RNA sequence: CGAUGUUGGAUCAGGACACCCAAAUGGUGCAACCGCUAUUAAAGGUUCGUUUGUUCAACGAUUAAAGUCCUACGUGAUCUGAGUUCAGACCGGAGCAAUCCAGGUCGGUUUCUAUCUAUUAUAAAUUUCUCCCAGUACGAAAGGACAAGAGAAAUGGGACCAACCUCACAAACGCGUCUCAGAGAUAAUUAAUGAUUUAAUCUUAACCUAAUUAACUCAUAAUAAAUCCAGCCCUAGAACAGGGCACA
RNA sequence: AACAAACUCCUAGCCCAAUACCGGACUAAUCUAUUGAAACAUAGAAGCAAUAAUGUUAAUAUGAGUAACAAGAAGCCUUUCUCCUCGCACACGCUUACAUCAGUAACUAAUAAUAUACUGAUAAUUAACAACCAAUAAACCAAAACAACACUAAAACGUUUAUUAAUUACAUUGUUAACCCAACACAGGAGUGCACCAAGGAAAGAUUAAAAGAAGUAAAAGGAACUCGGCAAACACAAACCCCGCCUGUUUACCAAAAACAUCACCUCUAGCAUUACUAGUAUUAGAGGCAAUGCCUGCCCAGUGACACCAGUUUAACGGCCGCGGUAUUCUGACCGUGCAAAGGUAGCAUAAUCACUUGUUCUCCAAAUAAGGACUUGUAUGAAUGGCCACACGAGGGUUUUACUGUCUCUUACUUCCAAUCAGUGAAAUUAACCUUCCCGUGAAGAGGCGGGAAUAAAAAAAUAAGACGAGAAGACCCUAUGGAGCUUUAAUU
RNA sequence: AUGUAUUUUUAAGAGAUAGUCUAAAAAGGUACAGCUUUUUAGAAACGGAUACAACCUUGACUAGAGAGUAAAAUCUUAAUACU
RNA sequence: ACGAGCUACCCAUGAGCAGUUUAAAAGAACCAACUCAUCUAUGUGGCAAAAUAGUGAGAAGACUUGUAGGUAGAGGUGAAAA
RNA sequence: ACCAAAGCUAGCUCAACAUACUAAACAAAUACAAAAAUACACCAAAAUAAAAUAAAACAUUCACCUAACAUUAAAGUAUAGGA
């Protein structure tokens, strides 16, 4: 979203991350919980957690 | 789709409609033969067949009174409706009005005319379609044919 | 929507030569057997129609100079004489017109 | 760049299979139900709402399922203009200023009369839910079948007003009513017989084989009697066509 | 083997391709000097040759007989019926378009009939209504609004006295109209006095009643579930919560009516004054400005740049700015301390806001569900106090959110009329057009093919619809870049 | 040397100095491009590679209803027993 | 050089605002004439080089409007929309 | 066969000469709001030419650019020029 003319209108620059917490083993068990219960907003109901970024205008930024 | 419809769409409407059907009925039942457009005649030969029956219901009859009081908008015909055309309808069923298509307007619009006249009327009798005489070759044999089936019996 | 290409005249004859933009030929013409003029086997006669209208229009106008108003209607029949006729048992007491012309010879007594 | 009109939606959708369901199977750390993967199969479907212009995304209720894409990430000479993408104006920041913003807020003209190509209706169904099957098989019990057969519906195709409803025309219309199918054929996958390789082995070895998905064709169904057509009606129709005019 | 070239032989020759640039030989049509006189030769001259400039002018074609336009009915022929109601006159303006007779084959009415709108001839608007229609001094403060008497914004509109005002019929001018300005006999723009008809006119040229489009009416059950939005419509036409502006008002004639401007109020600065503004006024005044009624207030700074002071020094309700680094109470924090720079280091208030991004910040209420709305927490390291900060009544076609009532918005559309539409008659445009005898699939190709290649399809012409394509029509892209091309605006740009 | 006739100066001069691919030597990128930058060579057929710019055959005049040649036209396998 | 007969603002001279609630002619309230143009639908070579229909705001005032005059481009004027 | 096409004329252009240069008509009215016979006034005025262009930009400069001295040479010379 934003003003960027026909390149905002059909350039796919919106990226999205989304994981599993619960399996996710990169991530010590601790951390996860604490994660799990601070951000829980940002967590949906099937234990997926997603990030978004939209301000860079590319999309590997 | 204008399946089993049988008022056409004339005027401005309904109420136009109705209207100019009211003129013409009016100036018919004035001059005891009109012309107009072929369908505007063929609309209004309905009309003018059931005027005479109701007439036929007498003078006393507060309906055909009122509805001669609508449809003849000059009063002075309503007394010659239920003394003139209604007598001398008495006793024909529904051979009231008589319709024939006349040659077109010579104006531009080249329209389709008709015209309706009521039987029995002071006027010249129009140039009516008259059948052929029976002395013809046709009609002579179909006459030979009779005759024989007289015979047979 | 604007045309791409000038249509040629071979398009623009065979368009508009069809037989079915051209005009076809009626075969209900008849002669009446009356006047011997032309008319059409289900339309009546332009010629004894026209013969009836200006007589028609003439009776019209001596009926409408017997009443001198706009709302003056005859409430009996009314009946049309021309000269050198009497008005029979059976004519008397309705309306009378008379007109100084004789008596057409399509116009029968009755 | 003497113009290829640019996101989301409304309508209509064409196609690919790297298949969500529906169908036939293999392996399971498959006893049964839920499951996890693997093969084949594209005739048909793939919901309704709150917030956001939103594609995405979060949530509520369902469903057999709410599939991934291509189509100028389809479709503005069919539509919408909320945002983007002009001119007006604020807030925060930069610049002394004019001005600047992939930083947000309000408001902001969406033209076309179709020349050409193209096109303008034959059918021969699909899927869910209930009753038994049976608390039967399977199991230590909790749990719990498949198949076969009876019905109910829903979607879609084709039709129609006896009744209800819309209905001040005799008609049209849905919210109302009726109908919807047999044979062959196969891909994956099972076994019989049998040599190369005298054992075995379903066979890019033959012979006939049998259990077998969806498609796809065919039975079957519709039209299917040429040269009378002036006028008048029609439940037939833009015009042209088509059906009637002997009962009465 | 064979078949296969601009290659090479054979038979004759006038005996070897081409873009920009260069050279040569001829030559079409004119005028002149000499020949010639059924139209040529030698020479000298040029306004010396057009398949192409969105080339100029004139006529023509396609689109196309297509879009589009009109006259209520009958009748005894201008007499009666059905409907809608912008009519009379004057001022300004147009000039005869007005009236009578005659004609309309054609010219004007966007079509006929005929004629107020075309042609010819002849006449007309007669003043009492209106235009032109005394000066010079003096008495004169006391409003018009039914004007009794009053308010503030202090208000046009008059007589009398005295001096001269030719003096004697009948002067001159505008007097029609269906009309003016809009390219048109244009649904537009037009001042004043009267009434809402006692005066003006006709929505339909004639048919059928296809699709699509516009307008209207009605609707089972539901009642915003449609959509960005309750836009439109509706048997309702109510109550509330926020943001922004106090309020009435003004603005981008022609895409923006607003949260923009102005505004009462509050503050600054600049002026001690006379015959054209300010002003016939004099600091309680008059200009140049900022911000916006009212209520609480407007905290610090002259370090820089301006202005007064012609140097010091004063000014922020002038242009404008109002801090880092590190450790500390018992773990989060830091009341505190050390040190450094400043002119002061952002005070009060408010706060996820119209306030960069992180943002859909966290939490509560509303809904079954909310990135919506409202209330709270709050460093917003880029909020902040007259470029004003906070609340409040009333207000607003401003922008957001709810509660019912309401409904075709929608589930899911349907029926009927009018204008449309199709047929008949009359009149009759436009963008566009290289020529088309103008198919489909795949591949190819200046990288998206009706014209190529390989295959399929293929009697030829109309009429009505839908818009996928002709990278459709319209405007020598307004976005981007270039031009030693412009112009507006601002300055701490360069010459002044 | 040899096989050919070309080369250098004199006097007039204009165009062009905005370029593509193929083969080869390199660099950048991704040992990516119908990519960009340098050097050598070639081409821009009316034949062939179905269509085609650059690939191949071809010292491009005219007439013939003569002939001989050049590049060039369907490219290869689709296979695993060990009692 | 020519343009303020449209428009922006002034200057003279005139004219309009009916009804209703209100001690009010209160930059009050409802709604006419009248003046603007919020929203939508048609129209997009159209009735119209800015319109029609529905619906809206003001409607005793910072209000509309008639006639005559003035301010002219390095400018005029402007309740700033360059 | 319609639509159509072809005339040779009106007249224009460049010079020379030339009297010497605002043609004819002006009965009435004509700068009242022109074609309106007729009343105590005001009448009048001047202050450089600029730029588009060239110098491939543009600031100094840029002939001709509505002012008489003509022709043959000196001569495109001396000079003036961001020289
Ligand atoms: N510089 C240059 N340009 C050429 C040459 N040959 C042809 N051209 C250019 O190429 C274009 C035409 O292509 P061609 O007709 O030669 O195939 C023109 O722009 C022409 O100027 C040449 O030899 N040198
Ligand atoms: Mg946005
Ligand atoms: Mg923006
Ligand atoms: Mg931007
Ligand atoms: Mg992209
Ligand atoms: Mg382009
Ligand atoms: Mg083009
Ligand atoms: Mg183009
Ligand atoms: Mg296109
Ligand atoms: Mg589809
Ligand atoms: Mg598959
Ligand atoms: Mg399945
Ligand atoms: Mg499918
Ligand atoms: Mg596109
Ligand atoms: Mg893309
Ligand atoms: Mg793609
Ligand atoms: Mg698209
Ligand atoms: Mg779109
Ligand atoms: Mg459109
Ligand atoms: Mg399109
Ligand atoms: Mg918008
Ligand atoms: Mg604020
Ligand atoms: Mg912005
Ligand atoms: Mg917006
Ligand atoms: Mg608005
Ligand atoms: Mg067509
Ligand atoms: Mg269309
Ligand atoms: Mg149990
Ligand atoms: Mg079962
Ligand atoms: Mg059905
Ligand atoms: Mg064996
Ligand atoms: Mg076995
Ligand atoms: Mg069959
Ligand atoms: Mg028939
Ligand atoms: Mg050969
Ligand atoms: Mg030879
Ligand atoms: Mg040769
Ligand atoms: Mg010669
Ligand atoms: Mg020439
Ligand atoms: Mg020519
Ligand atoms: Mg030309
Ligand atoms: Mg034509
Ligand atoms: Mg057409
Ligand atoms: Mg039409
Ligand atoms: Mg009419
Ligand atoms: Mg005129
Ligand atoms: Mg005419
Ligand atoms: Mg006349
Ligand atoms: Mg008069
Ligand atoms: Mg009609
Ligand atoms: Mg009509
Ligand atoms: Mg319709
Ligand atoms: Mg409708
Ligand atoms: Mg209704
Ligand atoms: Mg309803
Ligand atoms: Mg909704
Ligand atoms: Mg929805
Ligand atoms: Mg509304
Ligand atoms: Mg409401
Ligand atoms: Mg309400
Ligand atoms: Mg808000
Ligand atoms: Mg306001
Ligand atoms: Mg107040
Ligand atoms: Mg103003
Ligand atoms: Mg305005
Ligand atoms: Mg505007
Ligand atoms: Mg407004
Ligand atoms: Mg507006
Ligand atoms: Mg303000
Ligand atoms: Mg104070
Ligand atoms: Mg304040
Ligand atoms: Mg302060
Ligand atoms: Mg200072
Ligand atoms: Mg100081
Ligand atoms: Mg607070
Ligand atoms: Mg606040
Ligand atoms: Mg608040
Ligand atoms: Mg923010
Ligand atoms: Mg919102
Ligand atoms: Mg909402
Ligand atoms: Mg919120
Ligand atoms: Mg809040
Ligand atoms: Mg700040
Ligand atoms: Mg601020
Ligand atoms: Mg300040
Ligand atoms: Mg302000
Ligand atoms: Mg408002
Ligand atoms: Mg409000
Ligand atoms: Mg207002
Ligand atoms: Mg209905
Ligand atoms: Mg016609
Ligand atoms: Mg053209
Ligand atoms: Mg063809
Ligand atoms: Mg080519
Ligand atoms: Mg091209
Ligand atoms: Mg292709
Ligand atoms: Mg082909
Ligand atoms: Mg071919
Ligand atoms: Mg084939
Ligand atoms: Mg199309
Ligand atoms: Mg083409
Ligand atoms: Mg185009
Ligand atoms: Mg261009
Ligand atoms: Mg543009
Ligand atoms: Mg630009
Ligand atoms: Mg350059
Ligand atoms: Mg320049
Ligand atoms: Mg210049
Ligand atoms: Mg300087
Ligand atoms: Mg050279
Ligand atoms: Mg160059
Ligand atoms: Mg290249
Ligand atoms: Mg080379
Ligand atoms: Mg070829
Ligand atoms: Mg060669
Ligand atoms: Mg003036
Ligand atoms: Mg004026
Ligand atoms: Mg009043
Ligand atoms: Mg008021
Ligand atoms: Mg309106
Ligand atoms: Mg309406
Ligand atoms: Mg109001
Ligand atoms: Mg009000
Ligand atoms: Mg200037
Ligand atoms: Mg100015
Ligand atoms: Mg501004
Ligand atoms: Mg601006
Ligand atoms: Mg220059
Ligand atoms: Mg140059
Ligand atoms: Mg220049
Ligand atoms: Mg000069
Ligand atoms: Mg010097
Ligand atoms: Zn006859």
């Amino acid at each position: 979203s934003g003003p960027g003319g026909q390149n905002v209108n059909k350039v796919n620059s919106k990226a999205e991350v989304r994981f599993h917490l619960a399996t996710a083993e990169w991530i010590a068990e601790p951390v996860r919980q604490k994660i799990a219960i601070t951000h829980k907003n940002k967590i949906n109901r099937l234990g997926e957690l997603i990030l978004t970024s939209e301000s860079s205008r590319y999309q590997f930024r | 789709i204008s399946h089993g419809r049988v008022f056409r769409r004339l005027g401005l409407g309904p109420e136009s409609r109705i209207h100019l059907l009211q003129n013409l009925l009016t100036g018919l039942v004035r001059h005891e033969r009109i012309e107009a457009s072929w369908a505007r005649v063929d609309e209004l030969r309905g009309y003018a067949e059931k005027l005479i029956d109701y007439g036929k219901l007498g003078d006393t009859n507060e309906r055909a009174m009122r509805m001669a009081d609508f449809w003849l908008t000059e009063k002075d015909l309503i007394p010659k409706l239920f003394q003139v055309l209604a007598p001398r309808f008495q006793g024909q069923n529904g051979g009231y009005t008589r319709m024939l298509q006349i040659p077109n307007r010579n104006e531009q619009d080249r329209a389709k005319m008709a015209v309706i006249e009521y039987k029995g009327n002071c006027l010249p009798p129009l140039p009516l379609p008259r059948r052929d005489s029976n002395l013809t070759l046709l009609n002579q044999l179909l006459q030979g044919l009779r005759q024989d089936q007289e015979a047979s019996s | 929507a604007a045309p791409k290409n000038r249509r040629s005249i071979e398009v623009n004859r065979c368009r508009r030569r069809n037989p079915q933009k051209l005009i076809k030929v009626k075969n209900n013409i008849d002669v009446c057997p009356e006047c011997g003029h032309l008319k059409q086997k289900h339309i009546l006669c332009g010629y004894c129609y026209e013969k009836v209208r200006k007589e028609t229009a003439e009776i019209r106008r001596q009926m409408g100079k017997q009443e001198g108003g706009p709302f003056r209607a005859p409430t009996t029949e009314t009946v049309v004489l021309y000269s050198g006729e009497t008005p029979s048992e059976q004519d008397q007491g309705k309306r009378i017109i008379e007109r100084e012309r004789k008596r057409p010879s399509w116009f029968t007594q009755n």
